RNA sequence: GUGGGAGAGGGUGGUGGAAUUCCCGGAGUAGCGGUGAAAUGCGCAGAUACCGGGAGGAACGCCGAUGGCGAAGGCAGCCACCUGGUCCACCCGUGACGCUGAGGCGCGAAAGCGUGGGGAGCAAACCGGAUUAGAUACCCGGGUAGUCCACGCCCUAAACGAUGCGCGCUAGGUCUCUGGGUCUCCUGGGGGCCGAAGCUAACGCGUUAAGCGCGCCGCCUGGGGAGUACGGCCGCAAGGC
């Protein structure tokens, strides 16, 4: 799964200030941390569907975050995207 | 020719029949008894007369073989299984225990259309 | 990693060097599988409610483990290689749940 | 009817996961194998939901039965 | 975010017992089976009933509920791994990041299709026995596809709550599943029933609205002709839109 330590690890490592947990860039973070783990895992188990609309979710609601970072502060944005390795 | 004195009575009870084999009790067969083994032939085997008669004539048999006490193990809800194991116990027979053993399954079987609903 | 319970029941017919060579591919095989033993009851043999292999009674053997995960289920598979292996189910680990407490 | 006793009441305390102890889980099994209803064993829904798992695991090591020939009748 | 919880939510690999069928063996003999009554059928190459051993396939009794989970279709032995959703507490972080959503994409019961397996039980078609005025049926005996698995198709339905999604507002009572709290009580989330106001053609609905409101989508416009014709798009086909 994701232990506590690997999260509070991406948590830090994301945070824009110390104590931030809810920040876009965090909630990013923590997002791509996901979608990376159960793509892997629907990698294999081609037939489980029913996980793959929890995917569907998690990009939805990043995307959604992501389309708001970039209108807001387009440096922040262009700085997660590189940071993260999403959108190219 | 046997001389074996004590044994099991199995009443097989269904919907049409009565069976009652009687064994050693290590369960190989000794005489058994029937619905047709008695003159019924029709649906008349089903009936807890037709039972009743199974049971005597089997216990005859059977204590032919020296037998005095008997277990008796019922297998199937029918019209007749009480009155076969009721024949049994008094047959002259030594009834010492009565069981249910009806198996059933844990649903691994699709059943003809008759008993499906 | 996590901690599991290993339940083992073997043939009642083994004599001490049978047994005790059986408990020592149980714990060489542990081991080799990474798993460390935190506890042990081994209640000896006992009836059963029926027959399993043709025999009424069992030998009993119960480890707390903690191991990794990804080997748990590869553990029991080589468990059950053993002849006199009759019986191995390994459970997660839970707190006890009490009524009339 | 089921009026003369609830499984729950003669008991004390005991562990509902505990999948070993025989005597304590035969107690929730009828005449045959069967696992008593609740009206029986008294129990509440995730109490009851509890022991079915138990007692299925203890079933699977052989402690307890599947299922029992009834007696008498 | 942190810390707690319930669950047939999903995928993979394991594995357990009951039963059916079959094969072997023992013991046993004149029938079994089946129906309204029967006959076909099975049985002296020894059936049925009984015990022991084995093989396989499929489905998981009790628990089990008026219960739970899932967007829906749907999900039920036990174990481990992998994985989705969700609820409660703390009031900690971001600071309107929201709702809806044509087209697109994906999922989508059963039956059906392709390749290759598998095939115990059940069983369209089919072969018979009955019933009947007839009986291309109901009932009985057999029985192929199929039902099972993998992979790829099909895209339908009384796919139903026949009730689009989101948010706010408008008496209570009662049962239940699941959290928390100063645990008789108070406070969340879910499932039922009776009911205030109110609505409804009526039936009924009524904080799980079919009440009062706002937003956005989809749809309707007399019955037959007809889900037909034509055209297009999809499909191996059946066929779908
Ligand atoms: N692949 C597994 C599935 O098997 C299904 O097969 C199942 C269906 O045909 C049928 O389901 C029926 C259902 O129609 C009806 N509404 C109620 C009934 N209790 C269900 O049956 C089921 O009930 C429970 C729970 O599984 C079990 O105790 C029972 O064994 C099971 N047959 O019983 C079958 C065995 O469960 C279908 N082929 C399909 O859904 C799917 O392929
Ligand atoms: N047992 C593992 C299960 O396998 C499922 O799929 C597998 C099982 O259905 C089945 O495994 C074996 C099979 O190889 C072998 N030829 C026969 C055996 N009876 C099967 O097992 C299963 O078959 C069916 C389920 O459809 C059940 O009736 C039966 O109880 C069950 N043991 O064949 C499939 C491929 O191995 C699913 N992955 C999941 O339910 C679970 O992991
Ligand atoms: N769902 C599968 C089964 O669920 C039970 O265990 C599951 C639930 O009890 C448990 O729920 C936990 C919850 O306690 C805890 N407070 C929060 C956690 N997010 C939840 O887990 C949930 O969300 C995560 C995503 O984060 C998913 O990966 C997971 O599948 C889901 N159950 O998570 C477990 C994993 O799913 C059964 N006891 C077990 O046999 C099996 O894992
Ligand atoms: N594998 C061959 C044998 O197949 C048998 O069963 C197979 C056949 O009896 C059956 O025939 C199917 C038919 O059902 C279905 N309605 C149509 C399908 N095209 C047919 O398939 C047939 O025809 C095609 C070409 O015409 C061939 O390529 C194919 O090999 C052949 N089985 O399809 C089955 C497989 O799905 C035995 N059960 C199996 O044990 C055995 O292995
Ligand atoms: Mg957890
Ligand atoms: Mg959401
Ligand atoms: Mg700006
Ligand atoms: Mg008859
Ligand atoms: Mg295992
Ligand atoms: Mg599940
Ligand atoms: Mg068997
Ligand atoms: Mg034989
Ligand atoms: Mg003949
Ligand atoms: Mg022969
Ligand atoms: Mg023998
Ligand atoms: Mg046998
Ligand atoms: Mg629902
Ligand atoms: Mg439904
Ligand atoms: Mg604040
Ligand atoms: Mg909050
Ligand atoms: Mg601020
Ligand atoms: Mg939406
Ligand atoms: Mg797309
Ligand atoms: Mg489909
Ligand atoms: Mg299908
Ligand atoms: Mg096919
Ligand atoms: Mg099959
Ligand atoms: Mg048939
Ligand atoms: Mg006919
Ligand atoms: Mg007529
Ligand atoms: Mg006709
Ligand atoms: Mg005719
Ligand atoms: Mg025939
Ligand atoms: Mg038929
Ligand atoms: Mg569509
Ligand atoms: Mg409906
Ligand atoms: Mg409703
Ligand atoms: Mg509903
Ligand atoms: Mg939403
Ligand atoms: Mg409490
Ligand atoms: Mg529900
Ligand atoms: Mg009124
Ligand atoms: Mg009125
Ligand atoms: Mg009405
Ligand atoms: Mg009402
Ligand atoms: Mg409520
Ligand atoms: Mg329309
Ligand atoms: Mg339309
Ligand atoms: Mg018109
Ligand atoms: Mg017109
Ligand atoms: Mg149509
Ligand atoms: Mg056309
Ligand atoms: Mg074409
Ligand atoms: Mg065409």
């Amino acid at each position: 799964p994701i232990t506590k330590e690997e999260k509070q690890k991406v948590i830090q490592e994301f945070a824009r200030f110390p104590g931030d947990t809810g920040s876009t860039e965090v909630q990013v973070a923590l997002l791509t941390l996901r979608i990376n783990r159960l793509s892997e895992h629907l990698k294999v188990h081609k037939k489980d569907h029913h996980s793959h609309r929890g995917l569907l979710m998690m990009v939805g609601q990043r995307r959604r975050l992501l389309r708001y970072l970039q209108r807001e502060d387009p440096e922040r944005y262009r700085a997660l995207i590189e940071k993260l390795g999403i959108r190219g | 020719k046997r001389q074996v004195a004590s044994g099991r009575a199995y009443i097989h009870a269904s919907y049409n029949n009565t069976i009652v084999t009687i064994t050693d009790p290590d369960g190989n067969p000794i005489t058994w008894s029937s619905g047709g083994v008695i003159g019924y032939k029709g649906s008349r085997k089903g009936t807890p007369y037709a039972a009743q008669l199974a049971a005597l004539d089997a216990a005859k048999k059977a204590m032919a073989y020296g037998m005095q006490s008997v277990d008796v193990i019922v297998r199937g809800t029918g019209a007749g299984r009480e009155q076969a194991i009721r024949a049994l116990q008094a047959s002259g027979l030594q009834v010492k225990s009565i069981v249910d053993d009806t198996p059933v399954p844990h649903n691994g079987c699709r059943p003809k259309k008759k008993f499906r609903k | 990693m996590r901690r599991y319970e290993v339940n083992i029941v073997l043939n009642p017919n083994l004599d001490q060097s049978q047994l005790a060579l059986e408990k020592e591919i149980i714990q060489r095989a542990l081991e080799n599988y990474g798993a460390r033993v935190e506890k042990v009851e081994e209640l000896g043999l006992r009836r059963l409610a029926y027959p399993i292999a043709k025999d009424p009674q069992g030998y009993f053997l119960w480890y707390q483990v903690e191991m990794p995960e990804d080997r748990v289920n590869d553990l029991a598979r080589e468990l059950r290689i053993r002849d006199n292996v009759r019986r191995v189910m390994v459970v997660k680990s839970q707190e006890p749940f009490l009524a009339n407490a | 009817p089921s009026r003369k006793a609830k499984v729950k009441a003669t008991l004390g305390e005991f562990d509902l996961r505990d999948y070993r102890n025989v005597e304590v889980l035969k107690r929730f099994l009828s005449e045959t194998g069967k696992i008593l209803p609740r009206r029986r064993t008294g129990l509440s829904a995730k109490e009851q939901r509890i022991l079915a798992k138990t007692i299925k695991r203890a079933r699977i090591l052989g402690l307890l039965p599947f299922t029992e020939k009834l007696v008498r009748k």
